């Protein structure tokens, strides 16, 4: 199964079934016969492959990569260290979009699951997702389709000029 | 497919090390021989561009006709 951290859900809080006429609904009768004639013999196959899969077991791993020195501590047109840091910012990259991703994900289900009060209930799911877009766009936007760990440093360090200069004058 | 087929991501980040090591070695030497080039060129002090000129050993030194050579 998958965490429950990662993706958080509320505890659900369904009614009991207080009925005020006396004629028998279909809904429980059909979801008797589904769990006679559909989940039982589902269940039981299931049971038996993963018999099967309990007899024959192996595993596998997830990949870790451990940190090379990035670009601000390579030197120029030496294409040795400038290849593991531009490997290793891509994996980053591919990493944050899908970060961004787990969160656009997180704010669908909170506005499907609240329904009719979901521009009240999912504040800090819209906070969220605000600061996280907003970190990516000041991280990897407008950098085109060439991009690289060079344009990156370069659109990052004229973004502290900036906000250095701009503090400059306020101050 | 990966246990048959496949390179390891070990195996090809390794050689792309190595290919870019040879190549980056390639492109200075080649720089520095445009640069040599340019320089043996503008000098003339070294083994290249060494255009002849007359060999010293057809002279002659024996005591001639007329004392005023």
């Amino acid at each position: 199964s998958w965490d429950k951290d990662v993706y958080p859900e509320p505890p659900r809080r369904t009614p009991a079934p207080s009925p005020q006429t006396s004629l028998p609904n279909p809904i429980t009768y059909l979801t008797k016969a589904f769990d006679l004639l559909v989940d039982r013999p589902v269940t039981l196959v299931r049971e038996f492959i993963e018999r099967q899969h309990a007899k024959n077991k192996y595993y596998y791993y997830h990949r870790e990569f451990r940190r090379v020195p990035d670009i601000t501590e390579c030197h120029e047109k030496d294409v040795l260290c400038m290849f593991e840091a531009e490997m290793q910012w891509k994996r980053d990259y591919k990493v944050d979009q899908e970060i961004v991703n787990i969160i656009q994900e997180r704010l669908k289900a909170c506005q499907q699951r609240e329904g009719e009060s979901h521009r009240q209930n999912c504040a800090k799911e819209l906070q969220q997702f605000t600061q996280v877009v907003k970190a990516y766009q000041d991280r990897y936007h407008d950098l085109g389709a060439h991009y690289s760990a060079r344009k990156c440093l370069a659109k990052q360090k004229q973004r502290m000029l900036a906000e250095r200069k701009a503090t400059k004058e306020a101050a | 497919i990966a246990r048959t087929f496949f390179d390891a991501p070990e195996k090809n980040y390794e050689r792309t090390m190595a290919i870019l090591q040879i190549e980056s070695e390639k492109a200075e030497l080649r720089l520095k021989e445009l640069e040599v080039r340019r320089l043996m060129r503008a000098k003339g002090d070294g083994p290249w561009f060494q255009y002849p000129t007359i060999d010293k050993a057809l002279i002659d030194h024996s005591p001639k006709a007329t004392p005023d050579n």
